[PDB]
């Protein structure tokens, strides 16, 4: 609490917090420089893909068939956008979380992906890229179903991300 | 003050008492009176229970405040558990730690913290002292303790020690005649808690048990608001500032959250959320360990401290009112000066005998020494040789012991002399004769003739002499010398010293045969026309360190006031000796004396120094006392009663000063009890003083007082640094949650992560600050104004929160963005995501790239962020540590380097973080994930900027001491 000196405070921070935002931004912008536009520095977090589903818990493009992996080339801008292949008792849809340059490998409880898609090039490289029913007898009860995917590349973390490469949902069609 | 019966006649007293002067009470009557009045005993406070002792601490200031937090954190848990069940430990466990901190914190303190001789039915008998009742006749003799307050009816050569009342040890006479209006002053009353030094006396019991003057001092001095410690008062100012901000922001984040679209459910949770950030959970523990750590050093110093708070109390006082005896002094005295060879000499009075030798050479000196040793009855108790002479106990009266100690020291063994010149006969000092003489066979073998030696009242010795041994030879006692003696006698007498005359005679052999019989009964030999040898006086010396200790306090800007029961001549002499009274300083009386003008004539303002007698003090109003206090720099209150010592202190406190009373005796109790801090002497100190005091000088080393004050200085500062260091990290901890709410981004840091910082990483560094040194000469500065300069002030908060912590937050946020960005989540995409991110159902979350992440997968990334954020703080904490090391000085100047403990803190702190990151099991147990090497670097530019920013700022402060940066920023 002063007087006729506050101008010595306001003006201070103006160009001190100024200098500091200026440095903070200074260091974000250098960091940002040292990253690919096309690919993150660490894939490791995403390392095994998770499996997620639809139920809340094409003009141009190329025609394809079930087959082996298709290599678009390198992950570079020198070629234009890499071309992408075309694609009661509820229905649930499952997909595999997209991961750049990842090639999945493949070459009784109660009553109740094509390689040609990979590797995924990434959004910058491929914008309108497209990634690839429980008619069951029972009803009016909670059924626990786990859908999962297999592969050498795929791993599950039972203790952790129950999502990692698998689903766990409890459908109940009460009629 | 008390009102009494000393005025009454003895007969009148008995009449009041229904007692007999000669016979005493009857057994029947004594018993009856007992039931009526009750026992001659003090009524206690109860002992104090163990449970209560712990419980009182539980409030401990911050402790209560912490309860409000824990309870309020429960406010969160209760609302949450009810309406929006969030199954988490977060608020519950958060609330818990805060309270337990007190239980665990409170531990730091718990882990570290007779008979009398009466006359009844004309016969005297010994009885249990409790049996004594008012009215009975009691007899006391030298060596005994006065059993109760007594009215002296009769006494013979009785002297008493009233240090318990006055703090002054020199013996006081007791006679039946009332000396003064003041009961504490009069000769006719002998007080309980006092001991008859010598003589014999009989008196009537006026007061018993609790009723005695001292038997009440405790209750009156005990049940007195012993005030608190300047440190305790200061450790509350900081908390209020902290709370002030915690609440301001906590609520401000209620309102802001509300405008944004959060309900009473959400806006509320945040407010309470906003706590762990404003309240330093670690701070109480740190201050305590700091205090505890300092106390340990003092112990190494031979200075024991009973209370943690006591470590500091040494700096925020303006004036000190000190008791003399046992406080300033050790409690003792001795001879002082001799007059012979028509010259005044001064002996060394000190215990250590730190002074110098006055004179070996004179032939006269030996003749004198001869009489001092020979015409003397006193003997050293047996088995003494281990102990030094002035220390050893002697059997005999004080004056004779003084002579014995003097000769033994300078002369060698007295016994040797006593043996060499055997005592044939002597006339013991008579009351009438006022002198004592002896006749001895001379050691000199040619002669072994008879020598006569005597001593006594100086005037009397002179009446008795024809000649004077000047140098080796005798001379006629011309009127010229008759006066030189008279002058010396008057001067030494002025010194307040007791004076004795000495003379001897080489008896004429013809009249006295080798066998020759002497008659002590009737003067068989000459008593007159003897050779006068010299004069010997008395004197007392104080401790060794005391004068210096006083000097140190004065440089400290502390006022030292002597407050003594003793007589003014003696008090003033010591005052000068210790430095309480400086050279050239003057009292009005000294000016008037030099000027040879009346006192009325002297302008009081001219006198800086003052010496006020208790008798005069009694008449004065407290306002008058206040003025005396305001008016003088060097004050001596002498002949003060215990109540008076209290008044002075109160007078001093009225001024606003923080006062330390230092004292040894029962008479200092009310004062010690009143002082902001009472210091008592360990060895000499009476039990009463000891109970009354806050601190005990086990050593009786007064110098410790200076250390005590010093102890309250370095740590006080170093504590602020540790508060600043700890508080700064609060900001980087808070901001993530807020931004989380405001930005709608995934939570950057978690509750568990915070605890590792506060409980783990910050601890060693925070503690390590105690090791810091002085930036400047701390002794040079004045004591802190406890009201004005708080331990935690707004300039600390602004620095910790506004500036430094802010830089720290960004460093943390940066690592956050880097981890996610690397992962495929660019910062732009991050806004508004939390609902999807947190949504457990979505296994699908699409990143910036287009990849899809499951619930667990993205979570692992976030947890990694929590981990890196945690790490960022440690990296930034390194800078905060280095900068926090000094308030003013450059790291270059201070050398951030010297503090080994601090450096240990950086290494161990980092080791801990790496451990939390790397060790397996840590991902489940504490949700900490491993970090890529690159992650370690993110905060680095932020850490460096902090160091530079602060370093630059302090350079500014130094250049311009007067103005702005210091005013705002300087702790």
């Amino acid at each position: 609490r002063t007087l006729s000196r506050w101008v010595w405070i306001s003006l201070y921070y103006v160009a001190f917090y100024v200098v500091m935002s200026g440095i903070f931004a200074l260091c974000i912008y250098v960091l940002m420089r040292t990253i690919d536009p096309y690919t993150p520095d660490y894939q490791d977090q995403l390392k095994s893909p998770g499996v997620t589903l639809r139920p809340d818990v094409q003009e141009g493009s190329i025609n394809c068939t079930s087959e082996k992996y298709f290599f678009q080339e390198s992950f570079l801008a020198p070629n234009h956008t890499k071309f992408s292949c075309k694609f009661g008792k509820p229905c649930f849809i499952i997909k595999m979380n997209r991961i750049v340059k990842f090639l999945p490998g493949n070459s009784d409880g109660p009553p109740l992906y094509s390689l040609h898609y990979f590797p995924y090039y990434g959004k910058k490289a491929q914008p309108h890229y497209s990634n690839p029913k429980l008619l069951n007898v029972p009803r009016n009860r909670d059924v626990v179903i786990v859908c999962k995917i297999l592969a050498e590349h795929v791993s599950f973390d039972n203790p952790h991300d129950p999502y990692e490469g698998k689903v766990e949902f409890k459908l109940k069609i009460q009629k | 003050m008390e009102i009494n019966d000393h005025q009454l006649s003895v007969a009148e007293l008995e009449q009041k008492y229904q007692t007999s002067a000669t016979k005493g009470l009857s057994a029947s009557l004594a018993a009856e009176l007992l039931l009526r009045d009750g026992p001659n005993a003090l009524r206690p406070p109860r002992g104090t229970p163990e449970y209560v002792k712990f419980a009182r601490q539980l409030a401990g200031g911050l402790q209560c405040l912490m309860w409000v937090a824990a309870a309020i954190c429960l406010i969160a848990f209760a609302i949450q558990a009810s309406e929006g069940d969030l199954t988490t430990d977060d608020n519950l466990y958060l609330a818990l730690a805060l309270i337990a901190v007190v239980v665990v914190t409170g531990c730091f303190g718990y882990y570290q913290e007779q008979q009398a001789t009466v006359i009844r039915d004309g016969d005297k008998f010994q009885i249990n002292a409790d049996q004594l009742v008012v009215g009975d006749l009691v007899e006391m003799k030298g060596g005994d303790r006065v059993p109760a307050d007594i009215r002296i009816l009769q006494a013979q050569g009785r002297k008493v020690d009233n240090s318990s009342l006055t703090g002054e040890s020199e013996p006081q006479t007791r006679s039946p005649e009332c000396t003064h209006e003041s009961p504490l002053e009069t000769r006719n009353i002998a007080f309980f808690s006092t001991m008859c030094l010598e003589g014999t006396a009989q008196g009537l019991v006026v007061n018993t048990g609790d009723r005695t003057i001292i038997g009440r001092i405790a209750s009156l001095a005990s049940g007195v608001e012993n005030e608190k410690t300047p440190i305790a008062i200061e450790i509350e100012h900081f908390v209020d500032i902290i709370a002030g901000l915690a609440i301001l922001f906590g609520a401000t984040f209620f309102i802001v959250a509300m405008c944004i679209g959060y309900t009473f459910l959400r806006a509320m949770v945040f407010f309470m959320a906003i706590v762990v950030a404003y309240v330093p959970e670690g701070l109480l523990a740190t201050v305590t360990v700091c205090l505890s750590l300092t106390a340990k050093r003092l112990a190494s110093k031979n200075c024991v401290v009973k209370n943690l708070e006591a470590v500091e109390t040494l700096g925020s006082t303006s004036v000190i009112c000190s008791d003399k005896t046992g406080t300033l002094t050790q409690n003792r005295m001795t001879v002082s000066h001799l007059w012979f060879d028509n010259h005044i000499h001064s002996a060394d009075t000190t215990e250590d005998q730190s002074g110098q030798t006055f004179d070996q050479s004179s032939e006269t000196w030996r003749a004198l020494c001869r009489v001092l040793t020979l015409c003397n009855r006193a003997a050293f108790k047996s088995g003494q040789d281990a102990v030094p002479v002035p220390k050893r106990i002697v059997i005999g009266d004080a004056s004779e012991t003084a002579l014995l100690k003097f000769s033994e020291l300078t002369l060698g063994n007295a016994m040797g002399y006593r043996e060499r010149f055997p005592k044939v006969c002597e006339i013991p000092f008579n009351s009438t004769n006022k002198f004592q003489l002896s006749i001895h066979t001379l050691e000199d073998p040619r002669d072994p003739r008879h020598v006569l030696v005597m001593k006594g009242a100086p005037e009397r010795v002179l009446e008795r002499c024809s000649s004077i041994l000047i140098k080796g030879q005798e001379l006629p006692l011309d009127e010229q010398w008759r006066e030189a003696f008279q002058t010396a006698y008057l001067s030494l007498g002025g010194l307040g010293e007791r004076v004795l005359g000495f003379c001897q005679l080489y008896l004429s052999e013809k009249d006295y045969p080798p066998g020759y019989a002497f008659d002590v009964e009737a003067m068989n030999f000459p008593t007159s026309g003897l050779s006068f040898a010299g004069l010997v006086s008395m004197i007392d010396p104080p401790r060794a360190t005391v004068p210096d200790a006083v000097l140190k306090c004065r440089t400290a800007g502390i006022r030292v006031i002597m407050v003594t029961g003793d007589h003014p001549i003696t008090a003033k002499a010591i005052a000068a000796s210790v430095g309480i009274i400086s050279e050239g300083s003057e009292t009005v009386e000294d000016i008037a004396a030099r000027l040879r003008v009346p006192v009325d004539q002297v302008n009081r303002k001219d006198a800086r120094a003052c010496v006020i007698n208790g008798m005069q003090l009694k008449d004065m109003d407290p306002s008058e006392l206040v003025e005396a206090l305001r008016t003088h720099p060097e004050m001596v209150f002498a002949r003060t009663s215990p109540q008076q010592k209290l008044v002075i202190v109160e007078s001093c406190q009225r001024l606003g000063a923080i006062v330390a009373v230092t004292g040894d005796g029962v008479n200092d109790s009310p004062a010690l009890k009143k002082a902001d801090i009472g210091v008592a002497m360990g060895i000499a100190g009476s039990d009463a003083a000891k109970n009354a005091a806050d601190m005990i000088l086990l050593d009786d080393n007064f110098a410790s007082i200076v250390t005590g004050v010093e102890q309250g200085r370095l740590i006080f500062d170093n504590l602020k640094k540790s508060i600043a260091y700890t508080l700064t990290k609060n900001i980087p901890e808070l901001t993530p949650y807020l931004i989380y709410i405001t930005v709608s981004v995934p939570l950057p840091l978690g509750c568990i992560t915070i605890l590792f910082i506060e409980l783990c990483t910050d601890i060693f560094p925070s503690v390590s600050l105690a090791y810091e040194k002085a930036e400047s000469d701390i002794m040079h500065l004045r004591p802190r104004n406890p009201k004005r300069d708080r331990l935690v002030n707004e300039p600390l908060a602004a620095y910790s929160y506004f500036q430094i912590g802010a830089i720290q937050s960004f460093a943390g946020f940066t690592d956050y963005f880097t981890a996610m960005a690397q992962e495929g989540w660019f910062p732009l995409l991050c806004v508004g995501l939390r609902p999807q991110w947190e949504n457990h159902h979505l296994q699908d979350l699409q990143d910036s790239y287009g990849q899809e992440w499951t619930f667990g997968q993205r979570l692992y990334q976030q947890y990694t962020c929590y981990t890196v954020f945690f790490i960022s703080i440690e990296m930034c904490q390194i800078a905060d540590v280095l900068i926090r090391k000094t308030r003013r000085l450059s790291a270059f100047q201070q050398g951030f380097f010297r503090n080994r403990i601090l450096v240990i803190a950086i290494v161990f702190q980092v080791c801990i973080g790496c451990f939390l990151c790397y060790c397996p099991g840590m991902p489940n147990i504490f949700n900490f994930m491993p970090i890529r090497f690159q992650w370690w670097l993110v905060p680095m530019p932020f850490g460096l900027l902090i160091f530079v920013y602060d370093e630059i700022r302090k350079l500014g402060v130094r250049c311009c001491p007067g103005s702005w940066w210091d005013q705002e920023l300087y702790y």
